[PDB]
């Protein structure tokens, strides 16, 4: 078996599955959703293990949904701050503070593709996400498939 | 150990007082004891006539570090302004305001304030500091200009 902390510390598809059939609930339960920065961190760690394979895709998607539903449904949660910090950590938007942008954007983009189709997702954030995913960027240009997919999905929001 | 910065700032104050662009304001704040705090200036930049920013007076704080002029001052609009190159915190981004980029000893307070004034109606869309203004600017220019005009009227002296 595994635990949420170890997973977030060293994310891997196997560890996510090892969390059990209730892994989605556990990730959300163990994340301090009162802190946008921590939600961004959890979202990126979870999506970093995304694989276009049945069991893993489902586990990642379900985890993202549990985490983001919990964060977004909080009347006090600042969704704008989440989006801004997400873009910063994905290296698509500059920041005053020093942050080490993630290396692979494949998982994050695929997780976003799923997230934006859910009812809990604030539609007001769609235009902002669309603006920064379409904006020229080397990292995005490398993950063309996932990028094109996310954009096509954003067009339907 | 800010003696070098203070020497320079004392002279920039005298130079500014002797001659500066009309409508602009740049004055050192005061310490609790009544003395001048040359490391913290309260400034104001007038909107350029003929532009959607005309009529407005935008207040900003200029903060100098102890190693000035090796480093550029930090310029922050108070309150934060709606503009692609202004962080939500209010911090303004400009090549001449970055030590790693175009900041140099040849840069004066007048050049900085004129540079920021120019940036107002001529944003650097390739390097946005906020997602909000960038998104609107790129998706609906007419709406963007509408928001800019409203903001200029809001900060009209």
């Amino acid at each position: 078996p595994a635990d949420v902390s170890t997973f977030l510390a060293f994310p891997s598809p196997e560890k996510l599955l090892r969390l059990g059939p209730k892994s989605s609930v556990l990730i959300a339960q163990q994340t301090d959703t009162s802190d946008p920065e921590k939600v961004v961190s959890a979202f990126l760690k979870v999506s970093s293990v995304f694989k276009d394979e049945a069991t893993v895709r489902m586990a990642v998607q379900d985890a993202v949904d549990a985490l983001m539903q919990k964060a977004f449904n909080s009347s006090s949660f600042n969704s704008n701050t989440f989006l801004t910090r997400l873009l910063v950590h994905m290296g698509l938007l500059k920041s005053e503070d020093k942050v080490k942008a993630i290396a692979n954007l494949y998982g994050p983009l695929m997780a976003l593709n799923h997230m934006v189709q859910q009812d809990y997702f604030p539609k007001a954030l769609a235009p902002l996400l669309l603006a920064f995913v379409t904006k020229p960027n080397s990292a995005l240009e490398s993950c063309s498939f996932a990028r094109h997919s996310l954009l096509q999905t954003l067009y339907k929001v | 150990m800010s003696g070098i910065a203070l020497s320079r700032l004392a002279q920039e104050r005298k130079a500014w007082r002797k001659d500066h662009p009309f409508g602009f304001v740049a004055v050192p704040t005061k310490n609790p004891d009544g003395t001048m705090n040359l490391m913290n200036w309260e400034c104001a930049i007038p909107g350029k006539k003929g532009t959607p920013w005309e009529g407005g007076l935008f207040k900003l704080r200029m903060l100098f570090k102890d190693d000035y002029p090796s480093s550029p001052p930090k310029c922050k609009f108070e309150p934060p302004l709606f503009h692609p190159n202004v962080y939500p915190s209010g911090t303004v981004c400009l090549s001449i305001l970055e030590e790693d980029k175009d900041w140099r000893p040849a840069i004066t307070i007048k050049q900085i304030l004129l540079g920021i004034q120019e940036l107002l109606n001529e944003p650097n869309i390739q390097a946005p500091a906020q997602a909000e203004a960038y998104t609107i600017y790129c998706q609906n220019r007419v709406e963007y200009e509408k928001r800019v005009r409203a903001q200029a009227k809001k900060f009209a002296p």
